[PDB]
């Protein structure tokens, strides 16, 4: 069977913090 | 292996060193002496490296 994702499975792509951003 | 053989047949030990040099915590490091923590003031730092 399939269903749809919507927007799940992203990650903090690295151990730094940041805030307040947009980050590519 | 043999003992006789030129150099470029002769065997060598290799130790590869990998460092995770990363953002990340740190765990394995140089034998650097701490001091305390002044706060308030303009100073140099070095946390990790």
């Amino acid at each position: 069977a399939y269903t749809n994702s919507f927007t799940r499975g992203v990650y903090y792509p690295d151990k730094v913090f940041r805030s307040s951003v947009l980050h590519s | 292996f043999q003992p006789t053989y030129g150099v470029g047949y002769q065997p060598y030990r290799v130790v590869v060193l990998s460092f995770e040099l990363l953002h990340a915590p740190a765990t394995v490091c140089g034998p650097k002496k701490s001091t305390n923590l002044v706060k308030n003031k303009c100073v140099n730092f070095n946390f990790n490296g």
